[PDB]
């Protein structure tokens, strides 16, 4: 059982980081979004 | 592409900022929960201990 844990324990932290990576993805684009967005407020609809 | 690059290095920089922000900030938070963490353990070993 003890090993079935380790194994399982192992597979979680990859969907932990996984969230981690999407969160400051989000992070990243919304930032640059908004200097992107305040840049083509200047005029440039697209 | 100018505008794409500028993007970039501007989201970029704000990871790196913010990130160093956080870090900062949360080295000191996780030293303070690990040893409560550690002096509950103790605690209700001892409890465990004076029962048997």
């Amino acid at each position: 059982v003890l090993e079935q844990l380790n194994r399982d324990i192992d597979g979680i932290n990859a969907a932990i980081d996984g969230a981690i990576a999407g969160i400051v993805v989000g992070g990243l684009l919304v930032i640059g979004g908004a200097i992107v967005t305040a840049i083509g407020a200047v005029a440039s609809t697209p | 592409v100018v505008m794409g690059g500028i993007a970039m290095m501007t989201a970029g920089a704000g990871g790196v900022i913010g990130g160093a922000i956080v870090l900062d900030k949360s080295l000191s938070a996780r030293e303070k929960l690990y040893r409560d963490r550690s002096q509950l353990n103790s605690e209700v070993l001892v409890a465990s201990q004076i029962g048997s």
